[PDB]
C-alpha cells in the first residue's frame, strides 16, 4: 500500500492548483481519500473526502466551495482543485486513505507543499556577518552568515563539507516583505578559528545557484 | 461540525515521566454500533501523521504498549506510561463519529529540563550589507530554556516596534534547547541617522534584561 502525491507547485494569487494522490496496492475505489491541510504555523484541518468508487464527496465547511474533489477510476488518482489562490492558502497538504467505522487513516501520502506569492526565482543575498569592532572577545565565539533575499524555498545552508556538523543552529526562513531570509550560527574556538577554514555554503537549487562566502574577522 | 479541543497547548514532562494529554468534543461522539470512533495521531517534524490509537482504546498494530486510551461521551485522553525521545512531536485527536471529521487542535509534547541561560550576541551590519544598500543588524539568543524569551529593541532610547522580524528554532535534541534570531533591517539613511543599537533579552533564568549593543559611530 502507498499513496504517491504530486510535487511541489508555486502558483500567483487567485489562480487554482490542481494536486493530485495516486494510490497502489489494494482496491482503490473503496476507500475514501482524505484530504488534510497543515499550514506551516500549526495544525491539521481536514478539507474533506471522496470515495473514487461512487462519486461521493464531503467538504468542511470552512473549505466549501475552495476546494473540489474529483476521482479517476482507470488511472488510480483523486485529485482536489483549490480555487482562487491566497496567502493562507500557502500550505502543505496531505492525502490519507480512510474506511469510515472501520480501518484508520494508517497510509498518507509525502505531502504536497503549496506557496502562494507573486515573487518569481530571485537567488539568495547572502551576507557573511563578522564580529562587531566593538565587542570583547570570549573564549567561545559564534560566527553568522546571514541570508536573505531568496525565493522560493529550501535554501541549503551549511558549511564546508560537514566542516562543523555540530554546534549549528540554522534558524528558520522567514517572510521580512515578500522574500524569505534566514540566519545561521557555528561555535567555534578563537584558537582554531584563525587556523580552521569554514565557510557557510549556501545553496539555492530552484535557481540553480551555489555560493559560500567565509567571515572575516574584525 | 463537532468541535475537537485538546489541553494542554504544549505538555513539559521529563524522559521516563507519564504524560497525559486530554480530548474535548462539542457535543457526544458516540455511534449505535457500541463503539465511539475517535483516534490518536502522532506528527513527528518534517514527516506526515501516524496512526496510534482508534476507536478510543484499540491500539494500531505496531504502536508500545506505553501508548493508552479512554474516555466516552465528550471526554478522552491519551496516557503515555514511560516517554522516550522517539515520543516527541505533536499529538492529534480524530473524531470518526459524525460528518464531516473533524481534527483536534493538537499538543506539542515537548520534554523538559533544568533551565539554561540565554547567550546573547549582538553583529553590525556586514560591509556588502552597505553596499547593497541596507543594514541588516542581527540578535542571536541560543540556547536558552523555556520559551520565556521576549525581544525588545530601543534604538538610542527610542523603543521601535514596526518592522520587526521574530524567528524561533524548535527545541533540539543534543542539548534540548531553543533559540531566537530576531533580527530588524534599516536602511541607510535611516542607518545612519541614529547613534545607538541596543538589543535586550528577557528571561526567567535573568528577571534582568541582558544588555548587548553597539554604537555606530563606535
Ligand atoms: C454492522 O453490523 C455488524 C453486525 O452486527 C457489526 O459487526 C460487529 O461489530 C462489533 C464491533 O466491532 C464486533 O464486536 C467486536 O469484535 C472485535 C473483533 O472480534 C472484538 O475485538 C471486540 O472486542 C468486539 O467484540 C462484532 O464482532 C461484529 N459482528 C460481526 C458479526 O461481524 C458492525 O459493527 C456494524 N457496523 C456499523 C457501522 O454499525
Amino acid at each position: 500500500v502507498q499513496l504517491q502525491q504530486s510535487g511541489a507547485e508555486v502558483m500567483k494569487p487567485g489562480a487554482s492548483v490542481k494536486i493530485s494522490c495516486k494510490g497502489t496496492g489494494y482496491t482503490f475505489s473503496s476507500y475514501w481519500i482524505e484530504w488534510v491541510k497543515q499550514r506551516p504555523g500549526h495544525g491539521l484541518e481536514r478539507i474533506g473526502e471522496i470515495l473514487p468508487g461512487s462519486g461521493s464527496t464531503n467538504y468542511n465547511e470552512k473549505f466549501r466551495g475552495k476546494a473540489t474533489f474529483t476521482a479517476d477510476k482507470s488511472s488510480k488518482t483523486a485529485y482536489m482543485q483549490l480555487s482562487s489562490l491566497t496567502s493562507e492558502d500557502s500550505a502543505v497538504y496531505y492525502c490519507a486513505r480512510y474506511l469510515p467505522y472501520y480501518y484508520a487513516m494508517d497510509y498518507w501520502g509525502q505531502g504536497t507543499s503549496v506557496t502562494v506569492s507573486s515573487a518569481k526565482t530571485t537567488p539568495p543575498s547572502v551576507y557573511p556577518l563578522a564580529p562587531g569592532s566593538a565587542a570583547q572577545t570570549n573564549s567561545m565565539v559564534t560566527l553568522g552568515c546571514l541570508v536573505k533575499g531568496y525565493f522560493p524555498e529550501p535554501v541549503t545552508v551549511t558549511w564546508n563539507s560537514g566542516s562543523l556538523s555540530s554546534g549549528v543552529h540554522t534558524f528558520p526562513a522567514v517572510l521580512q516583505s515578500d522574500l524569505y531570509t534566514l540566519s545561521s550560527s557555528v561555535t567555534v574556538p578563537s584558537s582554531t578559528w584563525p587556523s580552521e577554514t569554514v565557510t557557510c555554503n549556501v545553496a539555492h537549487p530552484a535557481s540553480s545557484t551555489k555560493v559560500d562566502k567565509k567571515i572575516v574577522p574584525r | 461540525d463537532v468541535l475537537m479541543t485538546q489541553t494542554p497547548l504544549s505538555l513539559p514532562v521529563s524522559l521516563g515521566d507519564q504524560a497525559s494529554i486530554s480530548c474535548r468534543s462539542s457535543q457526544s461522539i458516540v455511534h449505535s454500533n457500541g463503539n465511539t470512533y475517535l483516534e490518536w495521531y502522532l506528527q513527528k517534524p518534517g514527516q506526515s501523521p501516524k496512526l496510534l490509537i482508534y476507536k478510543v482504546s484499540n491500539r494500531f498494530s505496531g504502536v508500545p504498549d506505553r501508548f493508552s486510551g479512554s474516555g466516552s461521551g465528550t471526554d478522552f485522553t491519551l496516557k503515555i506510561s514511560r516517554v522516550e525521545a522517539e515520543d516527541l512531536g505533536v499529538y492529534y485527536c480524530f473524531q470518526g463519529s459524525h460528518v464531516p471529521w473533524t481534527f483536534g487542535g493538537g499538543t506539542k509534547l515537548e520534554i523538559k529540563r533544568a533551565d539554561a541561560a540565554p547567550t546573547v550576541s549582538i553583529f553590525p551590519p556586514s560591509s556588502e550589507q552597505l553596499t547593497s544598500g541596507g543594514a541588516s543588524v542581527v540578535c542571536f539568543l541560543n540556547n536558552f530554556y523555556p520559551k520565556d524569551i521576549n525581544v525588545k529593541w530601543k534604538i538610542d532610547g527610542s523603543e521601535r516596534q514596526n518592522g520587526v522580524l521574530n524567528s524561533w528554532t524548535d527545541q533540539d535534541s543534543k542539548d534540548s534547547t531553543y533559540s531566537m534570531s530576531s533580527t530588524l533591517t534599516l536602511t541607510k539613511d535611516e542607518y545612519e541617522r541614529h547613534n545607538s543599537y541596543t538589543c535586550e533579552a528577557t528571561h526567567k533564568t535573568s528577571t534582568s534584561p541582558i544588555v548587548k549593543s553597539f554604537n555606530r559611530n563606535e
